[PDB]
């Protein structure tokens, strides 16, 4: 993935 | 599921296990699907409290709750990973780092690719506060595989987001220290490693020609072209990315992409249902035609030129574009025998057809190839064949209306090839 | 020349 930030 | 009021009131009630609960509860609602609470918890003014539970070393179980809770904060807007970091969560989540337990190590990993990766600022100012050093001690084991999955996944996504982000781009001395490990991570066997490792070395390759050659240095090119022909698009797009950042740089850099053997994708490649890979390989491919006479001799050995022909008759018109972009580049470095294979393969229908597009920029690129071509068709003496040529397939009756353009660089560059080739 | 993107 090429996300800035993932939320748990 | 609590209320915002009752988490306030047992996080201020000063009980270890009162605010235990309650940051679990704060936990619970940030981790919904449908709109986590995110301002309300920070305008309720409980991120300093939960920075300072970071630090409970005897109670671990109010340290993951809270860095969970700090975790989501920081996945939000630029706004609510700003609150979390002026909070001082940042050399807070670092201590974590050395925690002995896995799960409380893990949330402070995410925690730290969460505000990584909002920018380039808080980028740097994570690796300022010391955090690549505790960061790569957690990946120094001889063998990845004896790592657990989800942790191994996670570090490589917050390495990769301290690898983001020009403008300005990582310091020297950090991606220095950074690169072997990612080397590593860009050989383990897991689909989802590969695909972040990819991404990482596509930001630091995005760079000057000194940049790409710090990662070409370390040897990755070879891998990169084996993951290139992955099935996995997550890691075919990132790889591609990674080649077609590589090619921008200097001769000797595109000769170590074509000696690794990628050239022998790029059949796949230029026909890949995908429209985004189309375009980046395409792309790519125009970055290698603008190379030596030796390297265009590699892209027509590879059977490479009726690819280019075959986008340039039907693609989407973005990749039409880069395909214009590709002849442009061959007729302005190749030989004479070069370009007259490639009108031998079909080139001249399709870029005619072309400059009936109202973007402007692909019409100059266009009627820059046809100069080339003329150029070396007036070296053979087949000056007035091509014209026929350009006539029967309806080109002249494209290029007589670019006179009456509104752009001066059409303008001139559709009487030049009037006055000279057909008048 | 090089097209960077």
């Amino acid at each position: 993935g090429e996300n800035g930030r993932k939320t748990r | 599921n609590w209320s915002v009021e009752d988490i306030v009131k047992g996080i201020n009630s000063n009980n270890l296990e009162s605010q235990l609960q309650a940051t679990q509860a704060a936990r619970k609602l940030l981790s919904r699907e449908k709109q986590p609470p995110i301002d309300n918890i920070i305008r309720a003014g409980l991120i300093p409290k939960f920075v300072s539970f970071l630090g409970k070393t005897d109670c671990s179980p109010i340290q993951f709750e809270s860095a969970w809770a700090l975790t989501n904060i920081a996945s939000g807007t630029s706004e609510q990973t700003k609150a979390v970091v002026d909070g001082g969560a940042i050399p807070a989540f670092i201590s974590l780092l050395a925690s002995p337990h896995a799960h409380i190590s893990e949330q402070a990993v995410w925690a730290l690719g969460n505000i990584a990766g909002d920018g380039s600022a808080f980028r740097d100012l994570v690796i300022k506060h010391g955090a690549i050093d505790p960061l790569l001690a957690l990946l120094a084991v001889p063998d990845l595989s004896t790592l657990a999955c989800g942790y191994l996944r996670n570090l490589t996504w917050t390495l990769s987001n301290l690898c983001r982000n020009k403008n300005p781009a990582p310091p020297l001395d950090a991606v220095e220290q950074i690169l072997p490990t990612l080397v590593r991570l860009l050989h383990h066997n897991d689909p989802e490693v590969l695909a972040d490792s990819c991404w990482a070395i596509s930001y630091l390759t995005d760079g000057p020609n000194e940049r790409i050659e710090m990662v070409v240095k370390k040897g990755v090119v070879p891998q990169l072209v084996k993951l290139l022909g992955a099935t996995e698009l997550p890691i075919v797009t990132p790889a591609l990315r990674a080649i077609g950042n590589i090619v921008t740089g200097t001769d000797e850099q595109t000769q170590k992409v074509i000696d690794a053997g990628a050239l022998a994708v790029f059949p796949s490649l230029l026909t890949n249902p995908k429209t985004n890979i189309q375009k980046e390989a395409t792309w790519t491919m125009s970055n290698i035609t603008a190379g030596r006479q030796d390297q265009i001799q590699q892209v027509v050995n590879h059977g490479l030129v009726p690819f280019l022909v075959g986008v340039l008759s039907k693609a989407d018109f973005k990749t039409q574009k880069e395909a214009a972009w590709a002849i442009t580049n061959y007729t302005s470095g190749g030989t004479v025998e070069q370009i007259v294979y490639l009108v031998h393969c079909g080139i001249i229908e399709p870029l005619m057809n072309l400059l009936s597009a109202k973007d402007t920029k692909i019409i100059q690129v266009i009627l820059d190839a046809i100069s080339n071509i003329f150029q070396a068709a007036e070296k053979l003496g087949e000056t007035e064949k091509l014209s026929i040529m350009i006539e029967e397939c309806g080109g002249l009756d494209k290029i007589e209306a670019l006179q009456r353009h509104e752009n001066e660089s059409v303008y001139k560059a559709s009487l030049n090839l009037i006055e000279k080739y057909f008048s």
